[PDB]
């Protein structure tokens, strides 16, 4: 029961590489957070399609180009931050009320393709780049807890990861076609961040050492046949897609293997449905996921929003749903469902947004 | 692959 209430075009005809909907919030109006060019911006949703504008971060260098953000909670006050990264491979933490940057990250060799935030600690902060490499940050502490890649890490830009319910686990995904697994639940790892947490350096004289892990518990290239670029655990399942017109829904081993028990030697993958569409054959085209997993929405290259519905008894049974306009035209780059799912905001390669209420 | 069509 989608209908598109609104549309907009932001000024600078740039690419929106992003839109992400705050759901740590306390509910207070409606605000998601868009991001492209060297900006991002913000907004507020009101009743009959309004899209209200509050106000943008502009980087510094006209050079930036910003591609992901991603929503937590300030630890100190409770109200949200706001992370954002790109080109430069600069991560930038911005206080959305003021939009100040009230610090930032260096580190990355390169440009950084996703951030994420842990979803049980609001502090630790995921960062995948095009230098092959995962990062763990703590932002309250400002450390960086470990760096994940190396010779059996990924050999090419790592374009998407996710965390799965627990915090326990991600699974990054990249150019070089493969899948990786990191569990970050390790008495080595879990001891690392309760480390990041005691550091001060103020109160000490070491620098804090981070974390150099080197090996993926898990990996695999027998998915897809191309650049994969968007990851996201469903349960102890995957969903991933790559610029096949097709997600997949797949676990590491055979069908009655747990998640668990999956050693890094492990050669088997089991694919539990595959969810076909059209158009969408270039690269960085993200899907999401309403609050409960219950949803799923990807736009293609041609202005076309796919919705599929989850609440089935099995992956191969998501029913799905078409949402087109007759001047949507652009390619979708990314959804975002509100939190209480009752809004939708595609936004495109022409620098248009578009709102979907239910 | 492209990352724009």
């Amino acid at each position: 029961s989608f209908k598109c209430v609104n549309s907009l075009k932001e000024d600078h005809n740039q690419p929106l590489f992003g839109v992400q909907f705050n759901w740590h919030s306390k509910e207070d109006p409606l605000v998601f957070a868009t991001v492209g060019s060297n900006r991002v911006t913000l907004y507020e949703c009101h009743s009959q399609g309004e899209i209200r504008l509050l106000q943008s971060y502009v980087d510094a260098d006209a050079d930036e180009n910003f591609y992901t953000c991603a929503w937590t909670y300030d630890s100190n006050t409770s109200h949200p931050l706001l992370a954002v990264a790109g080109s430069r491979g600069i991560i930038r933490i911005i206080n959305p009320i003021t939009m100040q940057c009230i610090k930032h990250y260096v580190g990355h060799g390169n440009a950084i393709n996703e951030l994420k935030f842990h979803p049980r600690d609001p502090n630790l902060l995921l960062s995948v780049s095009k230098d092959h490499a995962l990062r763990l940050w703590n932002i309250q502490t400002d450390t960086l807890v470990a760096i994940f890649g190396g010779v059996e890490g990924h050999r090419d830009e790592v374009l998407s990861a996710d965390y799965d319910l627990l915090g326990e686990k991600i699974m990054s995904c990249g150019m070089d076609h493969s899948l990786k697994l990191w569990r970050i639940n390790s008495k080595r790892m879990m001891n690392a961040i309760k480390e990041s947490y005691d550091y001060n350096p103020n109160k000490t004289n070491r620098p804090f050492i981070s974390q150099k892990i080197h090996f993926p518990d898990f990996s695999t290239r027998d998915i897809h046949r191309n650049y994969v670029d968007c990851v996201r655990w469903l349960g102890d399942l995957i969903l991933s897609k790559s610029c096949e017109n097709a997600i997949v829904c797949w676990k590491p081993g055979k069908m009655e293997d747990d998640i668990d028990k999956i050693k890094p030697s492990e050669s088997n993958v089991t694919i539990l449905g595959r969810f076909d569409y059209s158009q969408c054959d270039i690269w960085y085209m993200r899907f999401s996921m309403d609050f409960w997993q219950k949803m799923l929405a990807l736009g293609n290259q041609v202005g076309k929003l796919y919705v599929w519905d989850l609440e089935v008894e099995d992956p191969h049974k998501a029913k799905c749903t078409t949402l087109t306009h007759h001047k949507c035209g652009a390619a979708i780059r990314q959804t975002s469902f509100s939190r209480d799912s009752s809004i939708l905001i595609a936004v495109c390669d022409d620098a248009s947004i578009w709102r979907w209420d239910r | 692959l492209k990352k724009f069509p």
